[PDB]
């Protein structure tokens, strides 16, 4: 990546890094990631603390953090993909998928939310406050700048 | 032998959105996150 965005994956990584060590924990590694742009599913934040806590120390520096966010990284459009994620979920095909049917999908399936996580996300889903989500909308307010 | 068409593309899409949504509460700020000073 550009000068420009190592300096931003470094400020980043340096607000986070307590005592200006020059290292993060792996307490902060999946936020610091996620503030970057990155979505790491559970299995893999926790693949990557492996890795970290593999010598028994928690500890990361810049270099080998710039190393796991590079690592299978993966370009796409990534507004469109969320998009087609939500799409599999329309069960009658009309861009809109209930709160109460995202609710459950959610907290029943894979990496399953908890109380909290859906909460949010059904309160921020539903702007229309009718019990459904227009599910293109919603990703574009997530995705704004 | 393996899941339906439907069951595993619903097992793969809801990691992507749960992932999505955990990364996406950090970022805007949602359910009392908030970034170090």
């Amino acid at each position: 990546l550009t000068e420009e965005q190592i300096a931003e994956f470094k400020e980043a990584f340096s607000l986070f890094d307590k005592d200006g060590d020059g290292t993060i924990t792996t307490k902060e590694l999946g936020t610091v990631m996620r503030s970057l742009g990155q979505n790491p599913t559970e299995a893999e934040l926790q693949d990557m603390i492996n890795e970290v806590d593999a010598d028994g120390n928690g500890t990361i520096d810049f270099p080998e953090f710039l190393t796991m966010m590079a690592r299978k990284m993966k370009d796409t459009d990534s507004e469109e993909e969320i998009r087609e994620a939500f799409r599999v979920f329309d069960k009658d095909g009309n861009g809109y998928i209930s709160a109460a049917e995202l609710r459950h999908v959610m907290t029943n399936l894979g990496e399953k939310l908890t109380d909290e996580e859906v909460d949010e996300m059904i309160r921020e889903a539903d702007i229309d406050g009718d019990g459904q989500v227009n599910y293109e909308e919603f990703v574009q307010m997530m995705t704004a700048k | 032998g393996p899941l339906g068409s439907q069951d595993l593309l619903e097992l793969k899409s809801v990691i992507k959105l749960q992932a999505w949504w955990r990364g996406t509460m950090i970022r805007r700020e949602i359910g009392g996150f908030k970034m170090p000073k």
